[PDB]
């Protein structure tokens, strides 16, 4: 059946911070949260494990580290359980490969619904973040999942454990939401500072923009392209208005 | 440092105070008699017996009488060659601070030769030489325009120790707030 | 005694870096911590102890709850050995430290050394005796050298906090003359009535 | 256990060589991979940018194509066409009776190493070239080895028909 | 603009076929007809400018300054000649 | 509205592997052209249905 | 520093690898076949002597 | 310049801290901030909650875990090497006296003057609501440092991915004046020092500016005349666009 993973703001941000910094080597960690029914996987928090260059392998997931960190998590009142793991690949897309699969599989034998989350931070500069969520065949509710229906019964009967993607939603919190927007009195000080110093220097700023303008007029004469000539004039006009406004 | 802790024995206050009084008269190094009011050299210890000189120093500086300067000093402090020049320096600084506050009420800093000549009780020519020595030091950061006979002054004054100044400040703070408020209103509108 | 999480409060007053004991009062104190830890630890396989300073330079938690003796000792030896005891606060902070405890089956207990004289308000000291019961916690005072020049506030604190002594409190009053401090502490009830001494 | 450790190196990835052509920016680089192509590649944090200043040979990821580490600069060194014989096989007492030629070669090759100083004070440049002609292995080859030996100089033999190979830019690189 | 992204092969733009179309010459000698980004134009590009093209998708992502010089075929640019005519 | 759609169309467009430049050796009558392609060897291809 | 060895594999590509203990540095040298992996680029084993062509034609009469 | 750059992750982790520790009734919650600040530019790159327990009639009673700072820092080291101790964070909303005693604790374990970052969590301030302070000698006293956002190219796109001048500047200024006024009225009640000295100074340095604004106007008037020309150059490109359109339109009708 249909599965929907809510990844939180503070999780996104820890995954992306770590994964960008590890580059070109991969970083993986455990996702913390709770499983609810068969339709909701909450990722509330996330921490990093040690780094891997080998593609993440079964020898490599620190048994000590996860146990030791959780015991400390416990005293700061983080008590909700591991729901899966996230892993980076920079350079390779947002997918699995067989090593991840073997990693993944071992987690699921422990849990039963675990998710693999893959971030590619090379595709997190496509001006969206590409992120995916995966699970192997694992059944016990996924028995209505991969004119039909002969196929999937035989698909889980011929082979248990084959990847599939999962859907993504982001649920967040209003205080988190307001914090994200108040990024963009220190504020007052800065805008004003530039305004002041712009006004000091304007005697020169005046001269260079007549010269640019003089050029622009001349180009258009020869020309008798158009977009470029317009844009150059538009920038000069924009700047003047802002400059009159400043005093 | 002394008065909160370390060496709060009366002996140590009394020697240090005596040194403070002698040095203030010899010097002109840091402001006038405000420094003496704020910290004690006549009210952790005696008000008399060479701390009499302090109260008289306050009367002499404001008034600017040479005779009151002559009478306050007793033989130990007086014999020293150093003090007398530095007496004139302290008198200008205090007098200058009084005229300037008076005129200052928005941004006025223009004081004539005539105001300063009067204050010191010296003719203009003595004052011309005297101010010229005092600007050298940088106790004045205005400038003297000889043939206008006006001194156009760029602030140098410390403006500190309040009681009079606070009443006036409060009046000013309110006025400024109103001026700004109208600007703000216009922006709000469009 | 019973299954208990103990915050141990050690007194490093100006007294303590000089003789009042053989050779040094600081050097009497160190032998007893080891003995109190072992006395408890040998009774039951669950038992944790934490270490805090009073006298020294303000109350500091030196060591959190642990079941390894080396940490306590390591923490004890990093002390500032002079100051004055911040009694009221030391009890309050210790009670605050206790809530975090490693296991939650355990009782909640403060074992304090008082070496140096105190000067606390009696009214307040009673409010503490039963704020320990706002949170149901116990306390044991190891007193010496206070009984040679000052009052025992501390008995009244023992009588006030008081509930049955399987649940709550002991007053262990040790004559301060020469003889190893741990042995003395043993003939006071804290290394008697134990499972394994 | 050494063998088990050897299996452990095999689990770590390959890593390709390129040479920095030029710094395009301090975050972006032009490198010409030694697999042929030229690429725009990035950097990682661990490395420094002063250790990427051009003509350095650098180590590239396999498919990530970012600079993972930098090895010392080289042009990838030869021992099969830059073929080395430390010292010679004969000394100049082993071939005495070519005397005049011995004396002249001594003074032209050994002597500028030992004192530049005399040639500088005068202000004339130092000798830079020697030519041998004659039929080869009558004494000619003998001289050339014998000189290398005494100086300790490294003899570097070039075969002329190793310096022609049939690919883009190899002939240029060897010399 | 954002979607293509790094890492990239270097090419030289041969000629504009039209609006949003170019024939490009890759510098492994192999010439391709590609799309160009709509954020780069006929007057933001020239017949021998250096361009950044995608490795597998071959479309003009970003414009490079020409500053690549071969170094195993040896093309020298030389700041500082230090000899004069005396 | 058209300007939004147009960008969208380009975004899709750009995900092609590209075209090869080739040289016509000869036209034939069979609807094939023999092309010596410059990145690769020589190929016989079937021209478009539009010409 | 590292035990750096460069090999140039017959696909015309150079790689920088470490030396594994499954070869000796006394078996690394030009004019020798060495067996380097296709995909981790690490010299697994050393192969029979003499690189490339072992004389392109010789008639042998034993 | 002396500067602090603060990750969104830091402040959202603080946002989470305050709820996740159930700290209520305007009590203190404490954690550690981590980054690189060996230099005089603080880069704050990571953070963690620290167990903290306060008493309800004493804030000079505190319980703070020393071992945790030390132990978690070692785990931090094993994960990334950018994530060193530089300071701590508190939920504000003001400074406290008790802030010093905790600050004194962190001083041993830092390699710069310990940074106290006050993160307001109520989100009822203006702008970036966080103010950054560093303990130095005056007793000991906290001093404001400029606190600004951070960027990493992935992180900033992700911040936007989740979410998808003059009037403000001026409003915030009047807001300031108003606050300055409030403080003065409060001081006047208290009286019947630094502040006063500052107020007098400001005053000395609208009035003084008046005369100079007159000179500015003549230069501004030249700038307005420049504007006039600029509109005309732009107007030329617009006109061209209309002709091209016209030609197309006429051709369209014909066919």
């Amino acid at each position: 059946t249909k599965e929907t993973v809510y990844i939180s703001s503070i999780a996104l941000l820890k995954m992306l911070k770590h994964g960008r910094a590890g580059v070109p080597m991969e970083v993986m960690g455990l996702m913390l949260g709770e499983f609810v029914d068969d339709y909701t996987v909450n990722v509330v928090d996330v921490f990093a494990m040690p780094q891997s260059g080998t593609g993440v392998s079964v020898e490599a997931v620190d048994d000590v580290f996860q146990a030791k960190m959780m015991d400390m998590l416990k005293q700061t009142g983080r008590d909700q359980m591991v729901v899966g793991w996230y892993h980076s690949h920079p350079g390779f897309g947002c997918w699995l490969s067989s090593v991840d699969v073997n990693t993944q599989k071992s987690f699921e034998q422990l849990n039963s619904r675990a998710v693999a989350v893959v971030v590619d931070p090379i595709q997190s500069v496509k001006g969206k973040v590409v992120i995916d969520a995966f699970r192997l065949i694992d059944t016990g509710a996924l028995i209505n999942n991969l004119l039909n229906k002969a196929n999937i019964q035989a698909l889980i009967h011929g082979l248990n454990r084959h990847y599939y993607s999962l859907n993504i939603d982001y649920h967040k919190t209003a205080k988190e939401t307001k914090m994200l927007m108040n990024l963009h009195y220190e504020e007052k000080e800065e805008s004003n500072l530039a305004a002041t110093k712009s006004m000091v220097k304007i005697a020169e700023q005046y001269s260079k923009r007549i010269e640019e303008e003089k050029e622009l007029t001349e180009e258009e004469l020869k020309t008798r392209p158009k977009k470029h000539l317009s844009e150059t004039a538009d920038e000069t006009l924009e700047n003047n208005i802002v400059s009159v406004l400043t005093a | 440092t002394l008065e909160p802790s370390t060496s709060i024995t009366l002996a140590e206050r009394q020697q240090l105070a005596y040194d403070l009084s002698i040095s203030a008269l010899l010097g002109d190094k840091i402001y006038n008699f405000g420094e003496l009011l704020h910290h004690p050299i006549m009210e952790t210890i005696v008000n008399d017996s060479n701390y009499d000189w302090l109260f008289q120093l306050l009367n002499a500086l404001t008034v600017g009488d040479f005779d009151k300067f002559d009478s306050l000093i007793k033989v130990q402090i007086s014999k020293i060659p150093i003090l007398a020049q530095h007496e004139s320096f302290l008198r200008q600084k205090i007098c200058l601070m009084t005229l300037i506050e008076t005129v200052f009420v928005k941004n006025i800093r223009m004081l004539s030769f005539e105001d300063i000549s009067k204050a010191t009780h010296l003719p203009k020519d003595n004052v011309e030489h005297l101010v010229m020595r005092a600007i050298s030091l940088g106790l004045l950061k205005g400038s003297i325009d000889q043939v206008n006979e006006l001194v156009t002054i760029s602030w140098v004054q410390p403006r500190i120790i309040s009681g009079d100044q606070i009443t006036k400040m409060k009046d000013r703070l309110v006025e400024w707030n109103d001026q700004v408020e109208k600007l703000g209103k216009k922006m709000e509108a469009r | 005694m019973v299954l208990e999480a103990t915050v141990l409060v050690i007194d490093n007053s100006e007294y303590s870096r000089n003789g009042d004991f053989p050779r040094t009062r600081f050097e009497a104190q160190i032998d007893s911590v080891e003995f109190i830890f072992q006395a408890k630890r040998n009774s039951n396989p669950e038992n944790t102890v934490g270490l805090i300073s009073g006298a020294g330079a303000n109350p500091r938690v030196l060591s959190t709850f642990t079941a390894e003796f080396g940490k306590i000792l390591a923490g004890l030896h990093d002390t500032q050995i002079e100051g004055k005891l911040h009694m009221a606060t030391a009890l309050q902070i210790a009670q605050l430290t206790l809530k975090h405890r490693q296991n939650k089956v355990q009782h909640q207990r403060i074992v304090a050394f008082v070496c140096s004289p105190i000067s606390d308000s009696r009214d307040e000291l009673i409010r503490l005796a039963k704020t320990l019961k706002k949170n149901n916690v116990a306390v044991d005072i190891i007193n010496f050298g206070e009984i040679e020049q000052n009052t025992e506030l501390l008995d009244e604190f023992i009588a006030a906090v008081n509930n049955p002594q399987e649940e709550t409190s002991h007053l262990l009053t040790v004559t301060p003359g020469p003889r190893l401090l741990y042995e003395n502490i043993a003939s006071s009830p804290i290394i008697l009535e134990e499972g394994s001494s | 256990d050494k063998t088990e450790n050897d299996i452990k190196a095999l689990q770590s990835i390959g890593q390709l060589i390129g040479e920095v052509m030029k710094e395009l920016s301090e975050e972006k680089y032009i490198v010409k991979a030694s697999s042929g192509p030229r690429y725009i590649v990035g950097v990682r944090n661990s490395v420094d940018r002063s250790k990427l200043k051009k003509g350095v040979r650098v180590t590239l990821d396999i498919t990530t194509l970012t600079i993972m580490r930098i090895l010392p600069r080289e042009t990838d060194p030869l021992v099969y066409n830059m073929t080395s014989f430390e010292q010679g096989e004969i000394t100049f007492d082993g071939i005495g009776g070519l005397t005049e030629q011995i004396r002249e070669l001594r003074e032209v090759i050994e002597l500028p190493l030992k004192n530049p100083e005399i040639f500088q004070r005068v202000g004339i440049k130092p000798p830079k070239g020697v030519l041998l002609y004659g039929p080869p292995g009558t004494g000619k080859t003998l001289l050339a080895k014998a000189v290398a030996a005494t100086i300790g100089a490294n003899f570097i033999f070039s075969p002329a028909s190793g310096i022609v190979d049939k690919y883009i830019g190899e002939s240029a690189r060897i010399i | 603009k954002r979607i293509q992204s790094v890492p990239l092969v270097i090419g030289q733009f041969l000629e504009p076929i039209d609006q949003n179309t170019g024939i490009v010459s890759s510098t492994t000698g192999m010439s391709y007809v590609v799309r160009i980004l709509s954020t780069l134009d006929r007057e933001l590009l020239k017949p021998s400018m250096s361009v950044a093209l995608h490795r597998h998708s071959n479309a003009l992502v970003d414009i490079l300054p020409p500053d690549s010089d071969s170094s195993i075929s040896v093309m020298g640019e030389n700041e500082k000649p230090d000899v004069t005519y005396a | 509205n058209d300007k939004v759609r147009f960008i969208k169309d380009e975004l899709r467009l750009l995900q092609e592997p590209g075209s090869y430049v080739g040289e016509v050796i000869k036209i034939v009558s069979d609807k094939k052209v023999l092309v010596k392609v410059q990145p690769e060897g020589k190929y016989i291809v079937d021209v478009a249905k539009d010409i | 520093v590292g035990k750096a060895a460069v090999v140039k594999t017959s696909s015309r590509q150079t790689v920088f690898l470490p030396m594994v203990g499954l070869v000796d540095p006394d078996k690394l040298k030009p004019n020798d076949l060495v067996g380097v992996n296709k995909d981790s680029y690490l010299i697994l084993d050393t192969l029979p002597s003499e690189f490339d062509s072992r004389v392109k034609a010789m008639e042998v009469d034993e | 310049h002396e500067k602090v750059t603060i990750a969104p992750l830091v402040l959202l982790s603080a946002l989470d801290h305050y709820e996740r520790t159930q700290t209520k009734e305007n009590k203190r919650c404490v954690g550690v901030i981590l980054g690189d600040a060996n230099s005089s530019t603080i880069r704050v790159t990571n953070s963690f909650a620290l167990p903290f327990e306060e008493d309800e009639k004493n804030s000079d009673v505190w319980f703070l875990d020393h071992n945790y700072i030390e132990n978690m820092n070692e785990m931090c080291k094993k994960i990334n090497a950018k994530e060193k101790l530089i300071g701590w964070y508190h939920s504000g909303p003001k400074l406290r006296a008790s802030d010093l005693k905790i600050n004194e604790l962190f001083k041993k374990y830092t390699q710069n003057n310990p940074l106290l970052l006050i993160v307001d969590v109520k989100q009822q301030g203006v702008g970036l609501p966080t103010d950054a302070y560093v303990a130095i000698e005056q007793e000991k006293t906290f001093l404001h440092l400029p606190c600004t956002i951070e960027a990493e190219e992935a992180e900033e796109i992700g911040v936007e991915h989740l979410l998808r001048i003059r009037l403000t500047n001026q409003l915030k200024s009047l807001k300031g004046l108003q606050s300055k006024l409030k403080d003065v009225v409060e001081y006047l009640d208290k009286v019947i020092h630094t502040i006063l000295g500052k107020l007098q100074d400001v005053f000395n340095l609208n009035n003084l500016q008046k005369a100079l604004t007159v000179k500015t106007n003549d230069e501004l008037m030249v700038i307005y005349i420049s504007n006039l020309v600029r509109s005309i150059i732009a107007f030329d490109d617009l006109i061209e666009n209309k002709i091209q359109n016209k030609k197309i339109q006429e051709q369209r009708v014909k066919d």
